[PDB]
RNA sequence: CCGGCGCGCG
DNA sequence: TCGCGTCTCTCTAAAATTGCAGTCCCGCGCGCCGTAGGAC
DNA sequence: GTCCTAGGACTGCAATTTTAGAGAGACGCGA
């Protein structure tokens, strides 16, 4: 009963866009959610699918399905059974917040003291950061993000030529020509390789989160790193 | 409550019965027959010569000039003096009893007081295992007293049997069992497992059970954990009765009744104590389960609950009362008796006993809360809370996390949706419509009884408790359902032991067939609620009991059929007392009379609530009109016909509006406010009391030195504001002096208005100066504006941002501007359906001069019942009105409306209609704030805090690491120094900021650190702050 | 625990276990060189940011 | 480049009864509080006024005032009742008492500098337990070792007897102590660096030979790191136990001085009686004064309420440095509902004109004295209590150019507050822009915000140079835009760039548009109702190919006889010829399509243009 | 993941650039 | 101008 | 004429529970109630 | 009337509470 209930009302959700997209495209429901603006494919199939199947408090699924949805109306039994749901995020807000806060509280004072306050440190120290690994077949996405606005540690070789220096921004454009080509070693400057754990400096950090241009004297990135940690929390 | 709604406040109503009836009897015996030590004299009650009379000050009387609504006690008592061996007997006075209104609600000193219920752990025996570090199982045993006490059987490690009292008092079964003198011989006899008892005997433990005594000894020893070998004693045994005895073994009528049901026991109900069997035959079972044999028990079942109403909280402030009363009686007989006097009965015993500890029950139980009246709604409401909270409950912190969650035996007793928001989530509660509290302070639903043939069943409504709930197959199907075979074999979703099933006609025994069975009264206001996700119910709910009063009033169109109800037991209507006719109307009375009994109903005209909403009655009645008992005469605030009225029916469209109903904004239209739509008044009240002081006491005069006249131009000769008048902020209200400098009463900012009532009154007291007292009331006709709040009852709430001319909003194929206009994409994420479903319905009925009542859960009837009604009326509207825009078929409940401003029509369709909306107590002039500078706290000289004390904002650490990351460290700077709490520098900047000049740093500490460095040195520690020159390294002491 | 372990004894008192911070610290007469952002905010002075 | 090098510190250290003697002087001797009917400052009480300073600055307890040093009868200063906020005072105990800090809080630092165990030092403290062999730098003639529970009987008569009472009491405590007394004494003839010998030494021994063999070890090295620290700062290890008491000054005190009174209630009995209990009397309350809650069950008032200690008041959430020093309540702030405007510019707020008449005050002041419409304060004053009508233009005047805060109450990241320009509108709401709302978490369905001006230039300057919402595009979390139209702006654009139906839903039946030169002749065709906003039409094209298609060859290609062909795209048609080189593109578009790139398009040379 | 064999780690370390001779 | 308790809003 | 397992403790090394200490989002609004006790 | 007036949930951790481990001075039995 619980798992044909719940591959019926997955399925439902499944052709739900379909149904928008080929027989009514300006579908107000549809264009509310499909143009991103309010309001996600998940509530709408409480809408005009079926709300599936609810769970009792400790952790059990209810045997018996809400297999209408809110444009019908739900039945007496089925409206008592959602009601567990409604429940749980209300209470599930009280700890949510309680919780994060102090996760916050604890993130920015372990770093509130980091500043930039130097140019450069002077390491020799840099991360290696490998395109190829013979277990994986890496997903150049991730490669991509986490190499943006890096200092290189070292000078990178295309044969004779060199094709990015030392204490040189990792921009897009260097990337997509290292995975381009075979280059297996990328080492990078980064949090890890700076000479103190009470400051950082500008190399060691990199490319600013929100001004562009390399991170400038004097910042607070210590509670940034904090403050964007716990905020999505 | 069998075949109708029952009264909302009937379960206030009976308890309160129930506690004058047995309550007081029950109370006032236990008042021991006080004897002197060398027992000459004896003083004693007769406690069936105890008698009530009515209160001398009427009821409106009480609250009129803050008074306690109560009633004489009068009990007779016979003093002893066995030295002339005379009796005399006197009706003397014991105290004054609150008596509670036909509302419910109780007047302590001119204000209302609502006694709410309180939820807690049954008494009785309860079976619960927790896992250890290793995961090994433990079992465990709990008694359960009548006054909470908690008597833990647990098995160790080494499966021996600990009766542990406290975290570190541990005590063995047999040294407990020999304590009040079971033999070891007869302890091995009654269980299944003698070994198990006689495999922990140390020969130390043996000699002590030997003896009764020395048992008791040990047990004390072990109790206490007291260094040394006590002596037995009688003290020593009372001191351990009144401590353990009297706390950890009385279990009561209803405790006794678990004990014999979880324990399969055949003991007569009229023993109320723990017998010494209970122990043995628990430990029986709790060996027993260990093995699989049973089940463990539920502590969150609503069947191991009690409910405790305002009959069990008055009766037991009334054995707080009489216990004080004895201690003043000692007190007082030994004294007359060291004078060799004869003490009258009366002046033996004074009054305050039993005054004072009801005086302050109300004032300071959390139980007992002020009533809140700023709507009918919310005065009947209050009454219905059920909570955790309180003594004897568990706190937040404290609440488990199992607890808050719905457990299936509060299916017709506590309502699932209405909850408190905050961290009191799931801890408040609320009864539900068809709800009754039973004689064992268990929750009863009614549910409807299907029996054989071969039955009598007079009466099939029977009342459900929830530990017989889950042994009864209930369904809430319908019987609408035939195929090639007979009915009885038809399947029907239905409820047993806790789970839902699937099972057909002929084994189900009761049936739920009751509307607003299983919600509250705020829920059960909802219409369509079958259609809103049950998320925004709990919203809804909350926003209902927001509603202003306006200023007229009118019923819904669509409503769900409790409105009426409502309106009867709020008290808000007139309700005849007596059949008759009606001879004469205005508004400051109305004229009944019937059976040669004349009488004479006054009409609340223009009062004050607690919330500052206005109170005010008009007849529904006219002269020549019959009435009979119980039927309504006049109507009141937010009250039309006899039906609830929170709201008004607006013109209303759903759509997006240049913005300005950007996420939850409203844009409404000026006829809402020239038309006084949402106007609603509001009727603030000023004290000032008059004291004495070391220089005198205050006067109150007109003349007032450094005062203009055009202050004190709204003032009569006496000194007080002259009633109607129009005062201003900063306006004087009541001119006093203090030796003598200005104390006068200043109307606060915002408050303009019309004064409408003063009270010059003195309270009369036993000094040489009785306190004065004025209360000055002023009225505010507050039309709706921007940033005022409005919500329907759906869940769907909002600021009014924008206000167009009529001109402006855009209009329907009938030229008819509307009133509002609401985002359509609030719907889709708030999944509230069943506004839509309202607004299309409340058009209709407009149009056809219809209203519409409907119960919740339209579709046990057929699929799309609503849908059906709504599409049907929105058509027999359109083709009786000859307005074919109000029914589409191309796409039903929406039209195409004009651009007011280009007079283009929107491009598509939008959803029209016509639905209740509130608004809220939530708005503009009772929230916007501002401060230059002022007043400040005495120790951390920081700005106040509060709009009332025209304090500052706070700036908290979460702001200060916001502008850190900004590396904004001169805005910080000054937030920390000399905008808060540099005294120096708040001095200086108040003096360039006017000429201009430039601000320097502060460079100083601010009183924050100041003060922080005192506290430190208040512990014996030195916080200096040194400065280290970087030209000659030479280092300064910074003062601090 | 890496917060209670810091160069600042201000930093840590007014985090957690204040009593025990101070116990510790003002025992050993130790020194707060004000180098972090947290400790000038006790202050009311200048952030070094 | 050399740093700016600024070398400022604090220093906490345990305090010398010498220090808290120069901070009374003063000595705190009697209970009283305040006069039962006067309500003055009782002499020699807790609220002394010559002990701490003057109330109602410039008088002393007589009543006689001098212009802001001592007085002769009561012996009051002249100066500013600011110093009662400050001036300690110190109550002069009888009997040496041990901070509960240092005895009672694990692990105990005083047990472990004198190498007994907890218990032992907690029953000689408490309980009436004397010590045996307290100092050592003073000869002995005795063989007592250890803490004898159980008083010596020879001790008790013989000893006192043979040895009389005045030189017997001479050489007493030299033998046998008991109290904090002795703790004190055994504390100040410590020798650190025998300690740390003996330490490590003991640790070698351990260590040359498995829990408690650990166990010890590691309280020998926290003992020789104790010991250690003593030598190389000024504390001295007999600090630990009180010999003065300091008060707190009475304005911050105006719980705790019932804790004060008890001190000198039990301290001042003991002095009469110069006996054991009244000694520990003392002692315990002066734990309590110093730390409720650490001795097991905590001292409570009458009410069964627990005292309050300086502990708890510095501790805590609640306490002194996680409430009043780490956030702080301002001036110059205010607050009220926040409504949407949508005309709003995306660097502008709106604010109530009562909001800002307050927060801007000064600002009003000066602009109306130094136009000459006001001729002090406070006239100035009194006319802007009156809502004169010039007082509005001198506010909307010096808000030109000024900067405010906004706060929504959950910062959870630094958008959390920004700095707009404010304008003055009707009502009593902040109006705010619908494109900040995503920064600040705000929607409009009761939310209220705090405002803030800053006053010095430095803050305006950063207000206006960092906080502004248009340099602050950017998320600092992964740098994502912040600013993004959402909802009904989506929406908008959605069905504006929704193009045209195509296919089965253009035509009933199987196929077996108007040219417009520029987009404004397409664009005023749709004003004057001549096309819808997805009706298609073609565009002349006079720019290069920037139309995002599919990548994709000519659907068909007419070739003429002539040398023209015309290539048909999806989306475009081009004409090119063999004899020439021209090149014409007809772009297949929609009015919604032009509109869009037209606003981006003009916004960008509107922009130029203003500059 | 650094291989638990100790000499395999310092191979890695190496050609990770950890640490070197 | 101080703290507890209860009720709420975002 | 001692010698021998060993009766009755004997003192400490090594885990094994066990009783504190500490902590548990932020920012607003409103109301009520304190401040107690005893021989006059 | 009163005017002075004296009870969660989890983690961390050192503190009791054993459990054991060997072990020895005087010894009743005994060679
Ligand atoms: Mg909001
Ligand atoms: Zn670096």
């Amino acid at each position: 009963s619980i798992e044909i209930w719940y591959a019926t009302s997955e399925y439902l959700r499944q052709e739900m866009n379909p149904n928008f997209r080929m027989t009514d495209p300006f579908n107000p429901v549809h264009m509310m959610s499909f143009s991103g603006a309010r309001g996600n494919a998940s509530q709408v199939h409480q809408l005009v699918g079926m709300r599936g199947l609810m769970s009792d408090p400790q952790g059990q699924m209810i045997d018996l399905p809400i297999q209408s949805n809110l444009r019908e109306g739900l039945s007496l039994t089925e409206y008592i059974i959602s009601c567990y749901g409604a429940r749980k995020g209300v209470v599930d807000t009280a700890v949510r917040t309680s919780d994060a806060g102090y996760l916050t509280r604890r993130l920015v004072e372990v770093v509130q003291h980091i500043v930039v306050r130097r140019t450069d440190c002077g390491t020799i120290r840099g991360i290696s950061v490998s395109p190829r690994n013979k277990s994986r077949m890496m997903s150049e996405r991730i490669f991509i993000q986490t190499l943006i606005g890096r200092v290189l540690a070292d000078d990178i070789y295309i044969g004779s030529r060199c094709v990015a220096f030392r204490n040189q921004d990792l921009g897009i454009g260097l990337v997509n020509r290292f995975i381009t080509f075979g280059t297996q070693s990328i080492s990078i400057r980064t949090p890890f390789t700076c000479r103190s754990t009470s400051w950082i400096c500008r190399l060691c950090y990199g490319r600013s989160p929100t001004h562009g241009d390399l991170v400038e004297l004097g910042e607070a990135v210590g509670i940034i790193a904090g403050q964007s940690i716990g905020e999505p929390g | 409550g069998t075949s109708t709604i029952p009264g909302f406040n009937q379960i206030q109503f009976e308890g309160f019965y129930r506690f004058i009836d047995q309550g007081l009897i029950e109370e006032l015996s236990k008042f021991p027959k006080i004897e002197d030590i060398d027992h000459e004299i004896e003083f004693q009650l007769f406690v069936e010569t105890y008698q009530l009379v009515e209160p001398l000050i009427k009821e409106r009387d009480a609250v009129y000039e803050s008074l306690t609504y109560s009633s004489e006690l009068y009990v007779s008592a016979g003093l002893i003096w066995k030295t002339n061996r005379n009796m005399q007997e006197q009706r003397i006075f014991i105290g004054n009893i609150p008596l509670m209104n036909s509302l419910g609600t109780f007047i302590v000193n001119g204000i209302y007081r609502v006694v709410i219920n309180q939820i807690l752990q049954s008494p009785g025996i309860y079976y619960q295992s927790e896992l250890d570090h290793n995961g090994i199982s433990v079992y465990t045993g709990t008694i359960i007293s009548d006054w909470g006490g908690r008597l833990e059987l647990e098995i160790d490690k080494k499966a021996r049997i600990w009766a542990r009292v406290s975290r570190k008092q541990k005590i063995s079964i047999l040294v407990l069992s020999s304590a009040m003198g079971s033999n070891l011989r007869e302890i091995l006899e009654n269980v299944c497992y003698p070994e198990i008892f006689l495999s922990f005997l140390t020969d130390k433990e043996k000699k002590k059970i030997g003896s009764k005594e020395n048992a008791i000894l040990e047990f004390y020893q072990q109790f206490s954990c007291v260094g040394g070998d006590p002596i037995f004693s009688e003290s020593l045994c009372k001191e351990l009765q009144k401590k353990f005895f009297h706390q950890r073994c009385e279990l009561g009528r209803i405790g006794r009744r678990n004990i014999n049901w979880r324990l399969n026991l055949n003991i007569p109900q009229n023993n109320i104590f723990l017998l010494p069997r209970d122990i043995l035959a628990a430990a029986d079972h709790l060996i027993g389960m260990k093995f699989g044999m049973g089940t463990l028990d539920d502590m969150n079942h609503l069947k191991n609950k009690r409910i405790r109403s305002v009959a069990d909280l008055l009766q037991d402030q009334l054995g707080l009362a009489l216990a004080r009363l004895e201690n003043v009686v000692k007190g007082t007989i030994g004294g007359a008796i060291r004078h060799k006097l004869i003490p009258t009965p009366q002046n033996l015993v004074t009054s305050t006993p039993l005054t004072t500890t009801y005086e302050s029950f109300f004032g300071l139980h959390p139980l007992s809360q002020v009533l809140d009246r700023t709507n009918p709604l919310t005065q009947i409401v209050h009454g219905r809370k059920l909570s955790y909270l309180g003594p004897g409950g568990l706190t937040g912190r404290t609440a488990n996390f199992r607890i808050r969650d719905i457990h299936p035996s509060h299916y017709g007793r506590i309502c699932p949706i209405d909850t408190s928001e905050g961290i009191n989530v799931g801890l408040i509660g609320s009864l539900s419509i068809h709800a009754r509290i039973g004689d064992w302070g268990s929750l009863e639903s009614p549910f409807y009884e299907l029996v054989e043939k071969s039955k009598k069943a007079q009466i099939r409504m029977l009342f459900l408790s929830p530990s017989q709930d889950e042994y009864y197959m209930i369904a809430a199907g319908n019987s609408l359902a035939l195929n090639r075979g007979i009915q009885e074999e038809q399947v029907v979703p239905a409820r047993y032991r806790q789970e839902f099933l699937t099972i057909a006609w002929e084994e189900v025994h009761l049936r739920s067939i009751f509307p607003f069975q299983y919600f509250s009264i705020g829920a059960s206001l909802i219409p369509f609620i079958e259609h809103n996700d049950a998320n925004r119910a709990l919203m809804s709910s909350n926003m209902q009991r927001q509603a202003v009063p306006l200023s007229r009033s009118e019923k819904c169109i669509v409503g769900t059929g409790l409105e009426r109800q409502v309106a009867l037991d709020s008290g808000v209507p007139a309700i005849a007392e007596h059949e008759g006719k009606i001879l004469y109307t205005d508004t400051e009375k109305i004229i009944l009379s019937g059976n040669e009994n004349t009488l004479s109903i006054p009409l609340i005209m223009y009062q004050r609530s607690n919330k500052n909403t206005c109170m005010h009655q008009k007849p529904q009645v006219r002269r020549g009109k019959c009435i009979k008992k119980g039927q309504i005469l006049a109507d009141g605030a937010a009250t039309v016909g006899g039906e609830l009225a929170l709201g008004k029916n607006v013109l209303v469209a759903y759509m997006p509006w240049e913005g300005y109903n950007f996420e939850d904004a409203v844009l409404i239209s000026e006829c809402l406010v020239y038309g006084d739509i949402y106007t609603s008044f509001h009727i603030r009240k000023y004290e000032i009391q008059t004291h004495v002081t070391t220089q005198g006491p205050e006067r109150i005069t007109k003349e007032i030195p450094h005062l203009e006249g055009r202050l004190l131009r709204n003032l009569d000769k006496n000194g007080i504001v002259m009633l109607g008048s129009w005062v201003e902020t900063g306006d004087i209200l009541v001119g006093k002096l203090t030796p003598s400098k200005e104390t006068c009463l200043k109307l606060p900012i915002g408050g303009r208005g019309r004064v409408i009532d003063v009270r010059w009154v003195q309270k009369k007291g036993g000094s040489s100066y009785n306190p004065e007292i004025i209360r000055v009331y002023i009225s505010q006709k507050r039309e709706i504006k921007v940033g005022d709040k409005v919500a329907g009852r759906h869940g769907n709430k909002g600021i009014i941002s924008k206000i167009l001319p009529r001109q402006d909003m855009p209009y329907l194929q009938d030229g008819r501007p509307v009133d509002m206009v609401f985002n359509p994409l609030g719907v889709p994420s708030r999944m509230n359906v069943g506004q839509i479903f309202e607004c299309s319905l409340g058009l209709a009925g407009s149009l056809l001069d219809r209203h519409y009542r409907i119960a919740p859960f339209d579709e046990r009837y057929e699929q799309e019942a609503s849908r059906k009604l709504v599409f049907s009326e929105l058509y027999e509207a359109s083709k009786q009105t000859a307005n074919p825009w109000v029914f589409e078929p191309e796409y039903p409940g929406k039209s195409r409306i004009f651009d007011g401003r280009t007079g283009d029509p929107f491009e598509q369709p939008v959803i029209i209609g016509k639905p209740y909306i509130l608004k809220l107590i939530h708005q503009v002039d009772d929230k916007i704030h501002g401060r230059s500078s002022g007043h400040y706290a005495l120790v951390t000289q920081q700005p106040l805090r509060g709009r009332s004390k025209q304090g500052g904002q706070r700036v908290g650490e979460m702001e200060v690491w916001a502008l850190e990351g900004f590396g904004v460290a001169h805005i910080l700077q000054e937030m920390l120094t000399y905008k808060s709490d540099h005294i120096r520098a708040r001095q200086e900047v108040l003096g360039t900021t006017i000429i201009g000049g430039t601000i320097p740093k502060p460079e100083d500490a601010p009183e924050s650190f100041r003060l922080l460095v005192r506290e430190l040195r208040s512990l014996a520690l030195e916080l200096n702050h040194f400065l280290v020159s970087e030209k000659n390294f030479q280092i300064n002491r910074k003062e601090v | 625990r890496a917060s209670l372990n810091t160069q600042s004894f201000i930093s840590e008192a007014s985090f957690q276990e204040t009593a025990r911070v101070l116990a510790k610290a003002a025992l050993r007469g130790r020194i707060d060189w004000l180098k972090g952002l947290k400790e000038n905010v006790v202050l009311g002075g200048v952030i070094p940011a | 480049m050399i740093d700016r090098y600024k070398h400022q510190q604090l220093r906490i250290g345990l305090v010398s009864p010498q220090q808290i003697s120069a901070w009374a002087t003063g000595e705190v001797t009697k209970p009283y509080t305040f006069h039962y009917k006067t309500n003055k400052p009782e002499k020699d009480g807790l609220f002394c006024e010559r002990i701490f300073g003057p109330i109602k600055s410039g008088i002393c307890a007589c009543g006689n005032y001098r212009v802001i040093k001592f007085c002769e009868q009561c012996g009051v200063e002249f100066v500013d009742s600011r110093i009662r906020r400050y001036q300690m005072g110190y109550i002069k105990l009888t009997c040496p008492v041990t901070h509960v800090w240092y005895l009672k809080r694990l692990p105990s630092y005083i047990a472990n500098l004198l190498d007994k165990p907890l218990k032992e030092l907690e029953g000689l403290v408490y309980c009436d337990f004397s010590f045996a062999r307290p100092i050592t730098k003073k000869p002995t003639f005795l063989r007592l070792r250890g803490s004898f529970e159980y008083e010596i009987q020879s001790w008790k008569y013989s000893i006192p007897l043979f040895f009389t009472t005045q030189g017997f009491e001479i050489f007493r405590n030299r033998e046998i102590s008991t109290g904090a007394g002795a703790i004190r004494e055994q504390l100040a003839d410590l020798d650190l660096r025998i300690i740390i010998e003996n330490s490590l030494v003991e640790w070698k021994q351990l260590g040359e030979e498995d829990r408690k063999i650990v166990r010890r070890k590691d309280f020998l090295v926290r003992r020789m790191e104790l010991a250690k620290h003593f030598i190389r700062t000024n504390i001295e290890p007999e600090w630990m136990v009180l010999c003065l008491l300091p008060v707190l000054p009475p304005e911050l005190r105006p719980d705790i001085n019932e804790l004060y009174r008890r001190v000198i209630y039990r301290n001042n009995t003991l002095t009469d009686l110069l006996v054991m209990c009244q000694e520990k009397l003392v002692q315990e309350a002066v734990d309590t004064l110093l730390d409720n809650g650490i001795r097991g069950q905590p001292m409570r008032d009458g009410h069964n309420k627990v005292y309050k200690s300086f502990s708890d008041v510095i501790e805590g959430k609640e306490g002194r440095f996680r409430e009043t020093l780490l956030g702080k309540r301002v001036d110059y702030s205010g607050r009220s509902v926040i409504v949407v405007g949508p005309s709003l510019s995306l660097h502008r707020c709106g604010l109530p004109r009562e909001i800002a008449i307050e927060l801007f005050q000064t600002f009003v002041i000066r602009g109306l004295i130094r136009q000459h419409l006001a001729s002090n304060i406070g006239v100035a004053k009194s006319q802007i209590r009156e809502k004169k009508p010039i007082v509005w233009e001198i506010l909307q005047e010096v808000m030109q150019g000024h900067p405010v805060l906004l706060n929504r109450a959950p910062t959870l990241h630094r958008l959390g507050i920004q700095s707009f320009q404010p304008i003055l509108v009707e009502g009593r709401t902040i109006c705010l822009h619908p494109l900040v709302c995503k920064g600040f978490n705000a929607d409009f369905d009761g939310d209220q915000m705090a405002v803030h001006v800053p006053l010095s230039l430095e803050a305006q300057a950063e207000a206006r140079l960092l906080m502004f919402s248009h340099m602050n595009l950017l998320s600092p979390a992964i740098g994502d835009p912040i600013s993004v139209p959402t909802q009904d702006m989506l929406i908008g654009l959605y069905v504006l760039t929704s193009g045209t139906r195509r296919g089965i839903c253009a035509n009933r039946y199987n196929p077996c548009e108007p040219f417009f030169c520029n987009s404004y002749d397409a664009i005023g065709a749709y004003r004057q109702k001549r096309i819808n906003l997805d009706s298609p039409l073609w565009l002349r094209w006079q720019l290069d190919q920037r139309v995002i298609a599919s990548k994709e060859v000519p659907i068909e290609v007419h070739y003429e006889s002539f040398g023209n062909y015309h290539e048909i795209y999806a989306h475009y048609l081009i004409v090119r010829s063999v004899k020439k080189e021209t090149l014409y593109i007809y772009i297949r578009t929609t009015v919604g399509h032009i509109s869009f790139y037209r606003e981006i398009e003009e916004a960008i040379q509107g922009f130029s243009q203003a500059c | 993941w650094f291989p638990e064999e100790p000499f395999e780690a310092f191979k890695e370390m190496r050609e990770r650039k950890v640490f070197d001779v």
